[PDB]
RNA sequence: AUCAUUCGCGAGGAUGUAGUACGAAUGUCACUGCCAGUGUCGUAUCUUACGUUUUGAAGAACGGGCCAGGGAGUGUAUCUU
RNA sequence: UCCGCUGGUUCCUUCCGAAACAUGUCGCAGCAUGACCUGACUUGAGAUCGUCGGUGGAGUAGAGCACUGAUUGGCGAUUCCGGGGUCCCUCGCUCGCUUGUCAAACUCCAAACCCCCCGUCAUCCUAGAAAGUCGGAGUCCGGACUGCUGGGGUAAGCUUGUAGUCCGUAAGGGAGACAACCCAGCCCGUGGUUAAGGUCCCCAAGUGUCGACUAAGUGUUAAUACUAAAGGGCGUCCCAAGCCCCAGACAGCUGGAAGGUUAAGCACUUCAAAGAGUGCAGCUCACCAGUCGAGGUUUGGGGCCCCGAAAAUUGACGGGGCUCAAGUCGACCACCGAUACCACGGAGUACCGCAAGGUAAUCUCGUAGGAAGGCGUUG
RNA sequence: CCUGGGGCGGGACGCCCUUGAAAAGAUAUCAAGGGCGCGCAAUGGUUGACUCAAGCGGGUCGGAAACUCGCUGAAGAGUGC
RNA sequence: GCAGCUUGCUACCUCGAUGUCGGUUCUUUCCAUCCUGGCCGUGCAGCAGCGGCCAAGGGUGAGGUUGUUCGCCUAUUAAA
C-alpha cells in the first residue's frame, strides 16, 4: 500500500535544477519581510530545517509575525487558512 | 460595442461558463446585452462563444432595439418621451448615434434594464451546432450580427 | 461564359493543385460550381478547397 | 495468440524492463540487410505505417524475412539496402483464476509505431525499383497495419 | 395577400405598397334561446397501472380477486435546544 | 425477547432541497465524525463562480538523449582486461565520428488547462459579504454520456479512478420505441415566432434549387452497449506527374524473323528488317517497312460502389416505397415544428414598504430530508 | 475481516518511498517496483585539516591484485539499511 | 475475420424457485451440404477418387457397451 509520509510524492516539488543544485545563494537566507508582506513559498530542497509541507509549495503567503529565524505565513490550502512556519531561504518576495 | 446575444440554454452547461453568461446578465435565450469594447468584456464573450452570438452593431441596429426592445424598471416600455426627459438628445436615433460614437452610455438612461429579451428570429437563424465560420450561427458575426439582430427585431 | 480556375484542395492527407476548366453564367457561379464538384468528386468541404484565381476564358 | 490482442494502442508504453521480470526476447534477428556498405543508392523507398499500432517482433521478423527474400531473388543478394528502423521496446503481457490479480506475465515484445512513422527504408538502384518496391508490399502485408509505399531518394529518377 | 421596381444561374431575396388590411383581449349595439354540466360513443394528439426493492420497473422482480370495517412515532424518567 | 435482515407506516398546499464520498469501526447489508441540504440567531463590509495584465508553482502531453537504463548498423583505434588453430599473427568487448530506435518508476528541454497572491473589469452585497453559535436530518448499494491513448484486461452493456454534465429526483418537443443522446430545464389560459429535427406517403411543411457521384435496393443508422475487417477491383468519377505522340505512337491488317549454331535452341566485316531463343524440324512473339489517322501506356493521391460477406420462428431504412432520388457529397432557398422566446390576462412565492403597494432578465422542476401554513374525525 | 461469489492461496489488515495520478491539491483496484518492525558510545556532537569514484602516466618478482607520486575529475563516490 | 453451436471471463436479469443431464415423442428452423440434383478443375483414359461452386425439395436408419452427451464397435445403406 501508499505511505503517508511528509515527503510523500515529492520527487519533482522537492528536486533543485540542474545548474542550481548544491549551495544556494546565501543573500536568500537573510532576506527580511515586513508585517503583511505577501511572500511566495518556493521550497528550497538543499535547505532541510524549518521547510513547510511540500503541500504548500507554490502558495502566496502574508507574513504576520516572526519566531526566531523563521516567519509565520497565512497561506490558503484549497478553503482553509494555515499557519505555515518557514525559513527565509524557502521564501521569496512578490514584485509588483 | 460587442452585441452579446444568447442563443443556447443553460442545460448541460458548466458552471465556469454558465457563470460567465450569469456575469454577462444573460439567463435564457434571445436575450441581449450590450458591453464595452474593453480587453475584460473580450476574454467574457470569448469564454462562452459556443453558447451566445456577438459582434459590432451599427447605431441603426441599437437605435430600433431601444426602440422596440427597451424596457425600464416595473416592465415599462421605453419610448421618445422619457429618452427627450432624461436626455440631452432628439431621439432614440441620436441617443443611439451618441452611444456608437463612444460618448454616451446604456446607464444614461435612468432606470433601464441592460437585458433586451428579443423576439426570436424571423425565419429561423442558421443552427446552434456550428460556429459562425462553420455555417451555424454561434460565435462571432463581426458587423454581421446586425443581420441577426435585425430578424430577432 | 468559360473559365479556368486554379489551386490546390486537401486529397486524403496531400494537396494537389489543379486548373479544371469551368464554364459557367458569370465568375462567383464557376467559383461556386468548383466548389460544388471538389465537394462531389472528392468529398471535401469548401475549407478545404482553395481557389488561386478565377480566369475568363 | 493472434496479432488483433496486442494490437490496439491504448495502453501507457511498459519499456522499463529493470522494473519486470523475464521478458522474452524478440524473435527479431538482423535489421540491416543488403549491401550494409555502400552509400549510393539513388532511389531510395520508405515503408510507412499509416494508424497508431503495436507490431509484434514476430510479425517484424515475419516482414522482413518476406522482404529480405524477396529482395535478394529480385535485386542479388548485393543489389540492395534494406532497414529495419523500429526496434521493439514495448512488453506485451497477457493474463494467463479470473480477474482476481490480472497483471499478466510478460509475453513477448513489440514496437508502437505512429501514423506516418517508416518501418522499412530501401535503397536500390535506378533498374531494381519496381522488385524492391513489390517487395515492400509483401513485407506489409505480414504487418498488422495499413501501410503505404513513400519514396525518398530519387523521386525524377523514376517519374 | 395582390401589384410595381431591382437583384439572383435558380429555388427565392431586398425595396415600396405597409408596420397598412388583419391580429389575443378589452368595451358597446344588434341578433338569438340555448349554454355550462352529466352519461355513452366516435375522431385527432399523448400516456406500457399503483406501492415497494432498485443504479435502473410495464417487467418474464415482490404485494394485492373484489368490497366494507380494524390497522403503525405512544407514556415515564433523564439530558439538550 | 433480540436482530445492523424483510415488509408496512393513513390528509392538502407553499418555501428550500441533497448525498450514494473521506477517516475510524470484528468494519464491509450497520454506525460515528466531516463534506453536501435545511431552519433560526449573532456579527457588522466586504466576497470571488468569471475576464484581462503581472509577480510565482510547474515537470504532464509533446520533444529529445544532456543523466539513469535500453537499442541498430557502418567507419577508425582500445597495441593493454579477453575469445581461437617465438604467446609469430587470428580477434569479441571497450573508446571516438556518422546512422536507426525508445521509456510508466529517464530529462538539457517543455506547453495548453490548472493553483496561490496582487491590480483591473464584471457580478453579488447594508432588502446583509465573509465569519461564528445552535436546532433538524438524510447520506456512506449508485449509474450513465463526453474527455483523460486514464489503470488492469484478449475484450466486455467488465472492473476500478479523475474533470464536467446528466439520470437518480427531470416534464414538454425530436430521434420508431430509448432513465441519463439533441432542443429544453417546467405556475395557468390565449396568440405569435422559433429551437432541435424534418418537408414523397404513413405525418404539418419541398416529388425544393444549383453542381456532381452511386447502379450496388449499396444507402435511406448524428452520439451510441444499437453500425464487419485485412486484402483486392483494366466497376465508375476526378487531380497531378513521367514516357511515346499528325517528322504518323497505341490496338488491328500485309513481306521477313533469311548470316547464324548441332555453342544437340524448349533436361557475324555489315544490312532499317534474323536470338546462344516466346510457342502447339517446318507450326509462334519480341522486332524494322507499309496501313486506317489520333491519342496510348505507366505511376501516385482521392470520392462512391463492388468481391471478401455463412445462422438458425417470417420481418424490419420505423413501414410503404424510392434510381439526374425519396441515397451520398459541396452549398443554398422557403416553410413546418415545443410548455423555449416574445406579448397579453391571471395565480403563487421571495424581499422591501406603516399601508396602499413596489421590484423579480437576474423567482416558479423535483427523490431522501428540513421549514411554514391549512383541511378533516372525536371530545 | 478484505476477497471480480465463498473457500484454498494471499494480506494490497500498521508504518515508509517511486510510478499509477491526467505539470496546484486530492484520487481507487488482490495496481506495478518495493521496504520496514532494526543497527550504532560511535556508525553521535562540534572545531580544524583535507577531498571522493574511475581512468592515463612513473615506481623493483609489490604482475595486468595490494602501497606510493603527478594529471583529468561538480560527484560519475560516501553519507548504516 | 465471421459464428456463438466447447471451455472461459463478467455479474446486467431471476434466490416470496423460470423443475436442473441423457433418452423418448412431435413439430420447426440455418447451411458452413453427408447422400440425392446441376456444374467447374484435375497430376480427370474408363470405373473410382481428389478439390471447389450452386442448391435446404426429400433422405440421413437398425443394433452391443456405457446413465450418458461425445466416442468406439457391428452389419446394412444413396448416405447412414
Ligand atoms: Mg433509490
Ligand atoms: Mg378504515
Ligand atoms: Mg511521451
Ligand atoms: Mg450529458
Ligand atoms: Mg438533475
Ligand atoms: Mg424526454
Ligand atoms: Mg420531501
Ligand atoms: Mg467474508
Amino acid at each position: 500500500t501508499n505511505s503517508h509520509g511528509e515527503k510523500r510524492c515529492t520527487r519533482y516539488k522537492l528536486q533543485k535544477t540542474v545548474r542550481e543544485r548544491g549551495i544556494s545563494p546565501v543573500s536568500r537566507a537573510i532576506q527580511e519581510f515586513e508585517e503583511g508582506q505577501m511572500v511566495h513559498i518556493d521550497i528550497d530542497p538543499s535547505v532541510q530545517k524549518g521547510m513547510p509541507n511540500p503541500k504548500f509549495q507554490g502558495s502566496t503567503g502574508k507574513v504576520i509575525g516572526q519566531r526566531g529565524r523563521s516567519y509565520v505565513l497565512e497561506v490558503r490550502s484549497g478553503n482553509a487558512m494555515k499557519e505555515v512556519f518557514s525559513l527565509p531561504q524557502h521564501l521569496k518576495p512578490q514584485k509588483y | 460595442m460587442y452585441a452579446v446575444v444568447r442563443l443556447r440554454g443553460q442545460v448541460n452547461v458548466r458552471y465556469t461558463i454558465e457563470d460567465t453568461m450569469k456575469m454577462l446578465r444573460l439567463h435564457k435565450v434571445n436575450h441581449c446585452v450590450f458591453v464595452p469594447e474593453n480587453p475584460h468584456y473580450k476574454g467574457m464573450v470569448q469564454k462562452v462563444k459556443d453558447y451566445v452570438a456577438y459582434g459590432k452593431i451599427d447605431a441603426k441596429t441599437l437605435a430600433e432595439v431601444l426602440e422596440n426592445r427597451g424596457r425600464l424598471e416595473g416592465d415599462t416600455r421605453l419610448t421618445e418621451e422619457y429618452i427627450r426627459e432624461n436626455t440631452d438628445y432628439d431621439s432614440i436615433q441620436a441617443f443611439a448615434e451618441a452611444v456608437i460614437e463612444g460618448k454616451s452610455s446604456l446607464k444614461d438612461i435612468p432606470k433601464l434594464k441592460p437585458v433586451f429579451r428579443l423576439h426570436p428570429p424571423r425565419k429561423g437563424h442558421a443552427g446552434i451546432k456550428r460556429t459562425v465560420q462553420q455555417g451555424g450561427v454561434l460565435g462571432n458575426h463581426d458587423e454581421n450580427i446586425n443581420v441577426l439582430l435585425h430578424k430577432m427585431r | 461564359k468559360s473559365f479556368i480556375v486554379k489551386g490546390k484542395f486537401k486529397a486524403g492527407s496531400t494537396w494537389e493543385k489543379f486548373t479544371k476548366k469551368i464554364e459557367s453564367q458569370n465568375e462567383k457561379n464557376a467559383t461556386d460550381k468548383t466548389y460544388s464538384i471538389f465537394g462531389s468528386k472528392h468529398g471535401v468541404k469548401r475549407s478545404q478547397v482553395q481557389i488561386e484565381s478565377v480566369a475568363e476564358e | 495468440k493472434p496479432g488483433s490482442m496486442y494490437r490496439n494502442v491504448r495502453q501507457r508504453s511498459f519499456t522499463r524492463r529493470k522494473y519486470m521480470g523475464g521478458v522474452p526476447g524478440s524473435q527479431v534477428i538482423h535489421y540491416d540487410m543488403g549491401d550494409k556498405a555502400n552509400t549510393s543508392f539513388p532511389v531510395k523507398i520508405s515503408l510507412i505505417v499509416e494508424e497508431k499500432c503495436q507490431i509484434r517482433h514476430t510479425a517484424l521478423e515475419a516482414a522482413r524475412i518476406t522482404a529480405n527474400r524477396h529482395l535478394v531473388a529480385d535485386t542479388g543478394k548485393m543489389g540492395f539496402y534494406m532497414k529495419l528502423r523500429v526496434y521493439p521496446h514495448e512488453v506485451i503481457r497477457e493474463n494467463k483464476s479470473g480477474m482476481r490479480r490480472a497483471f499478466g506475465k510478460n509475453v513477448g515484445t513489440a514496437a508502437r509505431v505512429k501514423p506516418m512513422q517508416k518501418i522499412f527504408t530501401v535503397a536500390v538502384e535506378k533498374q531494381n525499383f519496381k522488385a524492391a518496391k513489390e517487395a515492400l508490399w509483401h513485407a506489409g502485408q505480414k504487418l498488422p497495419t495499413p501501410c503505404r509505399i513513400v519514396v525518398d531518394e530519387g523521386a525524377e529518377l523514376v517519374q
